[PDB]
């Protein structure tokens, strides 16, 4: 059942890994050019593949690892079960302590009614008002048929040009 | 070469280029979602795609102005 | 580069990942008011903002410099100066058609 | 918690056999499971398997079993017999504990290091430097011929 999802998820994110490696190793020559040859296409598909992964991952499920017991037979080369069991507890996530510190030292800083949940909650609100009048304005632009210019009118004097009468 | 036909492809892609920057700002716009949608991991999923729609708004909004 | 540290550290993690999980596609089984989600939103929009706005001031002070003083304005202005004060230009690849007397 | 560490007890389990299990069920390294688990209540009288799955607790029973290398254990939380639901981590696989956590946290922990790590990589090549939006008479066949003699 979910193993589909995560076999998904799996070459998602090896497919994400893979594109940057390569971007990394074709544009590296030990230091970045400072024209944006292709970062900017490079950082469009890694947002595009995390949003991806996120989306796919949040949308449903289309837990416990034993060791051991063919992409992952070329890593897990050998059938060593220890490996997958000792590189399976392997984080320290020192700055995202203090992130997490930070955030439930008060985490709205100010107030208990107009707390988060309340600055989310207008957030959202003027959120749905700008989504709202950005559709507006490109249901408005969308009438737009096409740029019809206009010339002369040849086809009409042509027959009607001067002749023997 | 084509000189009619070079200034129609390069009018098309003008015309293109500001039409995706328009549909990534409207994205952008769009997809704020103040609402705490992220329910299975928050702290780390949640700042991720943050981070990630920012870097992308930002990249197409300088993409758009070159 | 640090750059290249970064990318190489998070392919590492995406490639563990993809492993553990084709592992798993072996044995497997079942095993606060942060708002995490609504601090997430107003972070990123700000600093998206902070490098939308950094650009805007950037390409709105060059365009503005170049408008103020037109004598470094080579790009088609000094150009439009020089045709009207020279001969034509076949736009083959930039210019052309010197002062050959052809006309 | 910590499905994190990967500690093994040295003097107090020794081994990881059948026998070695219930004494690495019993001394903790660092943690394996809760005090007020069926574990100590099964170890009151006499450790054994049966009274584990008879007393309703969590109780501590075995995954897979395999005195070779590894033992994969189940460490059961539920008070009805017929079931085993894996909550704490007292495993034996390679002779140690092992860390048996859910994979959604590894995966949105490995996320966040990626997305941390592109963010630093794209606002570091940012600004790098300036990118703002400011023959015919070569008649060398002589020499050629010259230099054939």
């Amino acid at each position: 059942q979910l193993e589909a999802s995560l076999d998904a998820l799996l070459n998602q994110v090896a497919d994400l890994k893979n594109s940057l490696g390569s971007f990394i190793y074709k544009l590296e020559n030990e230091y970045d050019r400072l024209t944006w040859p292709s970062v900017l296409d490079s950082f469009a598909l890694l947002s595009g593949q995390l949003n991806t992964l996120n989306k796919v991952l949040k949308h449903e499920k289309t837990q416990v690892i034993i060791p051991l017991v063919e992409d992952l037979m070329r890593q897990t080369e050998g059938r060593v079960p220890v490996f997958s069991h000792e590189v399976v507890p392997d984080k320290p996530d020192p700055e995202v302590e203090e992130q997490e510190k930070q955030l439930t030292t008060d985490a709205a800083r100010i107030g208990a009614d107009a707390a988060q949940k309340q600055i989310q909650s207008l957030n959202k609100m003027c959120s749905n008002l700008l989504e709202k009048i950005s559709k507006e304005e490109r249901e408005s632009e969308s009438g737009g048929l096409r740029p019809n210019k206009q010339t002369f009118n040849p086809g009409d004097t042509n027959a009607l040009v001067a002749a023997v009468a | 070469q084509s000189k009619e036909t070079l200034l129609q492809s390069y009018n098309k892609r003008l015309k293109d280029d500001i039409k995706s920057i328009m549909d990534n700002f409207t994205e952008i716009i769009k997809t704020a979602k103040i609402e705490d949608e992220t329910q299975v991991s928050r702290a780390t999923q949640g700042e991720q795609d943050n981070y990630e729609m920012h870097v992308r708004a930002a990249n197409i909004v300088r993409a758009g102005e070159s | 580069d640090s750059v290249r540290n970064n990318l190489r550290s998070a392919l590492t993690e995406m490639c563990v990942l993809y492993d553990v999980l084709s592992i798993v596609r072996k044995k497997f089984m079942t095993l606060s008011p942060q708002t995490l989600q609504l601090i997430s939103k107003k972070k990123s929009l700000a600093g998206a903002a902070q490098i939308l706005l950094k650009g805007a001031e950037r390409l709105t002070k060059s365009v503005a410099e170049n408008q103020e003083n037109k004598l470094q304005r080579d790009f088609n202005s000094e150009l439009l100066r020089l045709r009207q004060h020279w001969k034509l230009r076949k736009v083959g690849d930039k210019i052309l058609g010197d002062l050959s007397y052809r006309s | 918690n910590l499905l994190g560490i990967s500690w093994v007890d040295s003097s107090w389990i020794p081994i990881l056999n059948s026998g070695s299990v219930l004494d690495y069920f019993s001394e903790r390294s660092n943690p394996f499971y809760d005090r007020t688990c069926n574990n100590e209540v099964v170890k009151m009288q006499r450790l054994t398997l049966e009274h584990l799955n008879q007393m309703v607790g969590i109780e501590y029973i075995l995954l897979h079993a395999q005195e070779p290398i590894l033992f994969i254990i189940r460490k059961q939380q539920r008070q009805s017999p017929a079931q085993v639901i894996p909550l704490a981590d007292y495993y034996i696989i390679a002779g140690v504990i092992y860390q048996a956590p859910d994979l959604g946290s590894v995966i949105n922990s490995r996320v966040l290091t990626a997305v941390h790590g592109i963010q630093s990589a794209f606002d570091e090549a940012m600004s790098y430097c300036r990118y703002h939006p400011s023959t015919v008479s070569t008649k060398g066949p002589p020499e050629k011929r010259m230099r054939l003699q």
